[PDB]
């Protein structure tokens, strides 16, 4: 069950894009790309790849999706919802919630271990531990290697972000 | 027996922030000339107790929420992101020893701003979603600073390790070569949680019940602790005997009581700025010189063959 | 050529610019007063 | 007068004490009445699994010396 | 319009990211450095045309190297039966795969 | 793997904390009451300076993002490109303020 | 082909088809657009890091960033239309048609 | 370009401050002696492993053993 | 029996929690602010009993009307009265609030405060000094000691 994690947490990632892919609203919209980012992030930390799941958190989700939500919700004018006693204000979430965890229990079914078992990748897929690497992450220097290897792409990308001022700064205007 | 280490940690976090709130009154009753509370326990122990279950009994104000979702995960947001910041702490040796805990901390920390979000758009009220959307306007601002000033720091230190920290400052506390960056990281840190005198929610969360505000209070006081905690070792690390770790644990406890002791005079002394002075504060004064000693702190240890290392 | 779908179809403007308040505020007595607030932003 | 904030100030800071003392005391009873070892790096990793391997009873933290050789 | 003023001017400005058996830093092999050298070494100067048809078995070897298809085919197949005779009951494991054996090092 | 744990005792510690303060008050059958602020129906209006500073976090965020490999970067043995290129990056972060500046868009916000 | 990129592959052609079926707002349209974005990134991390191809690890990182600048400018592009018409509805953006 | 400097410290410390900072985090680098250093321990830190050479028969500046007089020696590391 | 000693003691137990944390929300009306901020000043002190200096209205326990309730802002009285959770409480200071006082045969003031909310605690005076506010205080919080819920809920 355990060894299967990374498999399952992409099965909840597919799931978490049809949360929000079906669209609700734009801010329910925002909420399942945020939960979709936790477990796609969760993906990526199971692989080695530390630095790049928190920039999953620290630049896309607490960067951008922030910024998504922010302009969401200075836009979509609100409307109450059902405020009835705690019968109906926790425990139909607390009821969904639990649909939502039989949902995710229930796609675990003879119609996936058909796939499963046939392509077994768990015993031999995750192989990011294959030897030894040293005193060092390898995604680490990797990413080190920007400013070393990397000078016309830190060129190019730097002058995008200026760029990207500059051309937010001229389109928000109304002059 | 790690269920117990959590435990022993996430039980005392929530005892001193029950306490905090005792030790605030009363440093606040002394610097205002009066008397803080001593009426309830024996000097004011038990007020923590008496607010807090007076604080779980009150009436739900019936909320007529926006969205239910939102209105439960933003409470349930600020406690797990208000504990989960405390498990690479080094204490000497943290609950979780990760190799980027730094940069887990300004990530967790970014992920904060959703509650304030969240319970703003849950409001009904336009007025209290103009509040949340400047309360989320303000902390993503200091937290570019934070980012900064973090990253301006830890080129001192080698690798984003909290443990590392320790080693780094053991001949000398590292707010003697970066003293700048410590008190606009110390600012910073002020104007992250609302506090004062960038408190300008007391000046987004009213649409909640007395209990979730209990929550929402306990998760900010939690964050004021941390972050204090968490400049404590950053600047004034502490010394560190392997064989006796109750050295650096008494250590920074009594700098972290002075840090935070340090926020409870800090807002028994000021005006509250008004909200595009604290903007100019930000993006107009701590910013030039956050990049400026930024560049600092980069080119430095290359012209002085002090690049601290790797591992 | 106008069919049935495009004789509504107006033709745009001729120098392709098409014609397009402030935020009032009542801070009551939640001494005491009350101040009716015409804030632009 | 001043000295009355102190019981507060006390408790709070015992209430910062235990964790640390706590994670201190665990990792010692848990380890071998020793620290936990720090494994950040490949090799690390790499040299902790080698002595769970020479311990023979799936325990890094038993080290065998130079009694385990002839 | 292919512009290579990379080879004109003589500046390397995105060839060190192209290959996996490019320069890495710390001289960090990649997983399949050996098939990947193989395909650019047999693939080199003689066009796509003939790349393609007269150095396909040191492609398939690389592609292979990345996929693992066969591989995980292979296992699979190992796998499936070695589950088909444990419920069958005509086999039994050994004990340096139950876990009774006290690794090698 | 303890990682996992305490997340997950972190995320229990607090659902059981906010289902203890919605569930606790309403064991009381106190009064359900009636009649439902600075304004009663007014829309909400656009301000155009709190997208700009959203904006501008997000694009000085990016900036930072590729700021964040620097203390492992020290490391490596081309220091003049490397300190050419951290230079250059936090020199366009200033380039990107001193736009933000003249161009009034640091402004009733500053 | 394997079998958690599949899963990622499927997740982006999901949100692929929802950025392709347009429901009332801009603001979903974006959403979409970032979500096929988020799994570029978690394939290119997961390829990138399945091969130890060393100097590919600031490529997620570069596919970050750059899109999400990108993401900044479509952000901006709605609070124009939303300063036009008050709301982000793609039925307002119809005056092309002549 | 000294009563013009005399300004600006007395209207904008802040940024008077924050261009002198960063003039001399950009000038100073190259002024300084100990830059070279950096470059020497950052090439001496042995992240790998010193894959050794066949012996062909005619190679004087490579030694046999760690102990030997010929090869790189860090004793301008030790001492500085 | 053994429930009536459960709800006794837990009756106390809620009694004190409420009684030794009290949370004041002060209508500064009139002249009676001014004493209700010298009760909180450094010599009388409400923070020490556990009663915290201004409180916002929808957290806050007790409600102090102190000064002239006038016909134009009676219902923002009832209105940040209704929006107060329970167990809410009014204490009434000075005479103007508790029947008019100076102005109670004025054609604008409300005679009484209890007109408009149910009143708890009556505090005398034109100002009542802020010992007689703290006073009136100290008798709320023995009127909260004396309730007996879940006594007459175990009863009921
Ligand atoms: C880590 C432990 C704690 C660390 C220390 C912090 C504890 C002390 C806290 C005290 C109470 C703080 C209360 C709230 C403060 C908020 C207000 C405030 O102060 O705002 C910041 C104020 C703002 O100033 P201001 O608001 O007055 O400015 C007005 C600005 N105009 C004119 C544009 C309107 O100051 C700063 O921003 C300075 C930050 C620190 C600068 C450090 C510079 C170091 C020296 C550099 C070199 C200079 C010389 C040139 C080169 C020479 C080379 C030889
Ligand atoms: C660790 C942090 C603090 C944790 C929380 C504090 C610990 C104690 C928690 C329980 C406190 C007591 C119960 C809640 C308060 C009840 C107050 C109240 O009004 O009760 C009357 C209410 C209702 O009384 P009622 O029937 O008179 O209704 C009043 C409303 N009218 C008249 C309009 C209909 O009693 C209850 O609902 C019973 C609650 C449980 C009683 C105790 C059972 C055992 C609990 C263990
Ligand atoms: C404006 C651009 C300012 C920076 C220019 C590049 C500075 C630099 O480090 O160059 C050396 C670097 C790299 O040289 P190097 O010295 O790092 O070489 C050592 C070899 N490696 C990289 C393998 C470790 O770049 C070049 O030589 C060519 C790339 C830059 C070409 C010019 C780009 C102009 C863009 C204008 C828009
Ligand atoms: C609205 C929903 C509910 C809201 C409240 C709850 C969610 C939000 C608050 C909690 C956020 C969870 C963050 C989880 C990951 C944190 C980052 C992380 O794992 O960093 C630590 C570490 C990297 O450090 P390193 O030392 O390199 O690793 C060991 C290498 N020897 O890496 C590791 O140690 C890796 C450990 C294994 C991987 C852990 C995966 C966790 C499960 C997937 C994500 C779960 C959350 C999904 C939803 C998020 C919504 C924001
Ligand atoms: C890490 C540090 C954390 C520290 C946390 C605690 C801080 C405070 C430390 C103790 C302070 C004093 C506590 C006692 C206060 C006074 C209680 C008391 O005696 O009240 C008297 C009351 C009336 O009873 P009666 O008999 O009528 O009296 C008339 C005289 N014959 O009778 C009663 O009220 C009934 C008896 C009630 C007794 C309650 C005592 C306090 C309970 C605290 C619980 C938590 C303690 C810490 C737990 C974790 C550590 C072990
Ligand atoms: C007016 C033309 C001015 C041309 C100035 C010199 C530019 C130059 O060096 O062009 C080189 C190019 C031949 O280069 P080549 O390698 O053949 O290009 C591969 C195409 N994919 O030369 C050419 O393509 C020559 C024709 C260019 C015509 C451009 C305007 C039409
Ligand atoms: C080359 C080294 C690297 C340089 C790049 C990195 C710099 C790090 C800091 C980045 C700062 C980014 C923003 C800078 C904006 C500059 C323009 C500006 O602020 O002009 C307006 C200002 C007048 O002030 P005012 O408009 O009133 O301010 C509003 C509040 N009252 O005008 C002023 O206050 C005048 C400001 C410009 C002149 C400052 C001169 C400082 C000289 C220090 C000593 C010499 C340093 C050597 C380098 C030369 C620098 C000019
Ligand atoms: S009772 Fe008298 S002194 Fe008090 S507020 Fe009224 S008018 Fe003023």
């Amino acid at each position: 069950m355990m060894t299967y994690i990374v498999f399952i947490l992409s099965i909840i990632f597919v799931m978490g894009f049809v949360g929000f892919s079906s669209k609700p609203s734009p801010i329910y919209g925002g909420l399942g790309l945020i939960v979709s980012g936790g477990v796609g992030c969760g993906i990526v930390l199971n692989f080695g790849g530390s630095f790049l799941g928190l920039m999953v958190f620290l630049i896309y989700l607490g960067g951008m999706m922030v910024v998504f939500g922010y302009t969401t919700a200075m836009a979509t004018e609100q409307y109450p919802e059902v405020w009835v006693s705690n019968k109906v204000v926790l425990g139909t979430f607390i009821t969904g919630l639990l649909m939502e965890f039989l949902m995710v229990y229930y796609v675990l079914k003879d119609k996936e271990v058909e796939i499963v078992f046939k392509f077994n990748g768990m015993g031999d897929w995750v192989i990011y531990d294959t030897g030894d690497s040293g005193f060092f992450s390898e995604e680490a220097m990797g990413i080190a290697a920007l400013y070393s290897y990397g000078t016309w792409l830190v060129i190019v990308t730097g002058w995008s972000l200026l760029i990207g001022v500059v051309v937010i700064m001229e389109i928000t205007r109304g002059n | 027996m790690f269920m117990i280490n959590v435990l022993t940690l996430i039980i005392p976090i929530l005892l001193a922030v029950a306490f905090l709130t005792l030790v605030e009154r009363k440093v606040l009753g002394y610097m205002q000339f009066r008397k803080g509370p001593n009426v309830v326990g024996p000097y004011g122990l038990l007020q923590p107790i008496a607010d807090a279950i007076k604080l779980f009994i009150k009436e739900p104000l019936r909320p007529a929420t926006s969205s239910i979702s939102m209105f439960i995960l933003a409470p349930i947001l600020a406690l797990t992101l208000a504990l989960t910041m405390w498990i690479p702490l080094p204490m000497p040796y943290p609950l979780i020893n990760m190799n980027l805990g730094v940069l887990f901390m300004l990530a967790m920390s970014s992920l904060a701003v959703y509650s304030i979000l969240w319970s703003g758009w849950a409001s009904n009220s336009k007025y209290a979603l103009i509040g949340a959307l400047r309360a989320v306007a303000q902390t993503i601002s200091y937290e570019v600073t934070l980012a900064i000033i973090l990253l301006s720091v830890l080129l001192m230190n080698g690798s984003f390790t909290l443990s590392t920290l320790i080693i780094t400052q053991e001949q000398v506390w590292l707010i003697f070569p970066a003293w700048p960056l410590a008190m606009m990281w110390f600012i910073s840190t002020l104007a992250e949680t609302n506090r004062a005198p960038f408190d300008l929610t007391e000046g987004f969360n009213v649409e909640y019940a007395a209990g979730p505000f209990a929550l929402f209070f306990m998760a900010e006081y939690a964050n004021i602790i941390m972050m204090n905690i968490f400049t404590t070792t950053l600047f004034l690390g502490a010394f560190h005997n392997p064989y006796m770790p109750e050295l650096y644990t008494i250590n920074f406890t009594i700098k972290s009581l002075l840090l935070s002791i340090t926020f409870l005079w800090i807002r028994a002394s000021y005006p509250r700025f008004r909200y595009d002075q604290l903007m100019h504060l930000l993006w107009k004064n701590f910013l030039p010189l956050t990049l400026a000693l930024c560049m600092w702190h980069v080119s430095l240890p290359i012209l002085l063959s002090s690049i601290p290392p790797q591992t | 050529y106008p069919t049935k779908e495009t004789a509504h179809w107006k033709p745009p403007p001729w120098n392709d610019v098409d014609p397009p308040s402030n935020l009032t505020l009542n801070f009551g007595p939640q001494g005491v007063l009350r101040l009716v607030m015409e804030l632009s932003g | 007068m001043w000295f009355e904030v102190l019981p507060g100030i006390a408790v709070m800071g015992v209430c910062l004490f235990i964790p640390g003392m706590a994670t201190a005391r665990i990792h010692r009873f848990s380890n071998g009445g020793r620290e936990k070892r720090v494994a950040h790096y490949s090799y690390q990793w790499y040299l902790m699994e080698r002595d769970r391997r020479v311990s023979g009873v799936n325990r890094y933290y038993v080290s065998k010396g130079l009694e385990n050789i002839d | 319009p292919f512009f290579d003023v990379q080879k004109k001017l003589g500046v390397d400005l995105d060839h060190w990211m192209t290959i996996q058996s490019a320069e890495q830093p710390h001289r960090i092999p990649a997983r399949c450095h050996a098939f990947e050298k193989e395909w650019i070494e047999c693939a080199h100067g003689i066009g796509s045309i003939r790349a393609e048809k007269e150095c396909k078995i040191e492609f398939e070897d690389f592609r292979e190297c990345l996929l693992r298809q066969k591989t995980m085919k292979r296992l699979n197949a190992i796998k499936r039966q070695r589950d088909k005779l444990i419920k069958e009951g005509k086999y039994t494991p050994p004990p340096h795969h139950s876990g009774q054996e006290d690794l090698r090092p | 793997m303890n990682l996992m744990i305490t997340l997950l005792t972190n995320f229990t510690l607090a659902t059981l904390l906010v289902t203890i303060a919605f569930w606790l008050p309403q064991l009381n059958v106190y009064s359900e009451k009636t009649s439902p602020d600075p304004m009663g129906s007014a829309r909400l209006p656009f301000s155009m300076k709190f997208f700009l500073v959203a904006i501008t976090f997000l694009l000085f965020d990016l900036e930072i993002a590729l700021l964040l490999p620097l203390p492992w970067a020290s490391q490596t043995t081309n220091l003049n490109t490397m300190l050419t290129m951290a230079l250059l990056l936090i020199f366009l972060l200033a380039v990107s303020l001193a736009y933000e500046w003249t161009q009034k868009g640091l402004e009733w916000t500053e | 082909m394997s079998l958690v990129y599949m899963n990622i592959m499927m997740a982006f052609t999901v949100s692929l088809t929802g950025l392709l079926m347009y429901r009332s707002h801009l603001m979903s349209s974006l959403l979409c657009l970032e979500g096929m974005m988020l799994s570029l990134f978690i394939l290119a991390t997961l390829m990138i890091l399945n091969s130890h191809f060393t100097l590919a690890s600031m490529m997620p990182i570069i596919l970050l960033v750059f899109a999400a600048c990108e993401a900044a400018l479509g952000l901006s592009l709605l609070v124009m239309v939303s300063n036009t018409y008050g709301t982000d509805y793609v039925q307002n953006l119809n005056l092309l048609q002549c | 370009v000294a009563a013009f400097l005399k300004n600006v410290w007395a209207k904008e410390p802040v940024l008077v401050a924050s261009f002198a900072i960063a003039g001399l985090a950009v000038i100073l680098p190259t002024l300084s002696p100990y830059t070279k250093y950096s470059l020497m321990i950052n090439r001496a830190t042995p992240y790998n492993y010193p894959v050794p050479l066949r012996d062909d028969g005619n190679m004087p500046d490579v030694p046999s053993h760690p102990q030997d007089p010929q090869g790189p020696s860090l004793e301008w590391l030790k001492r500085l | 029996s053994r429930g009536e000693y459960v709800v006794a003691k837990l009756d106390d137990l809620i009694n004190w929690a409420r009684r030794s944390s009290l949370w004041p929300m002060t209508f500064g009306l009139a002249c009676c602010a001014v004493e209700m901020m010298h009760m909180a000043a450094p010599r009388y002190d409400m923070d020490r009993f556990g009663v915290v200096f201004r409180a916002s209205p929808r957290q806050s326990d007790v409600m102090i009307v102190a000064g002239t309730l006038t016909n134009k802002m009676a219902p923002a009285l009832r209105k940040v009265y209704d929006q107060m959770p329970e167990p809410r409480y009014v204490v009434s200071m000075g005479s103007c609030a508790n029947g008019g006082g100076y102005y109670h045969y004025s054609y604008s003031v409300v005679r009484g405060c209890d007109r408009i909310v149910p009143v708890d605690i009556y505090v005398p005076g034109c100002p009542p000094t802020a010992e007689a506010l703290l006073y009136g205080i100290l008798q709320l919080q023995k009127k909260i000691k004396r309730e007996k819920r879940l006594r007459i809920w175990y009863r009921r």
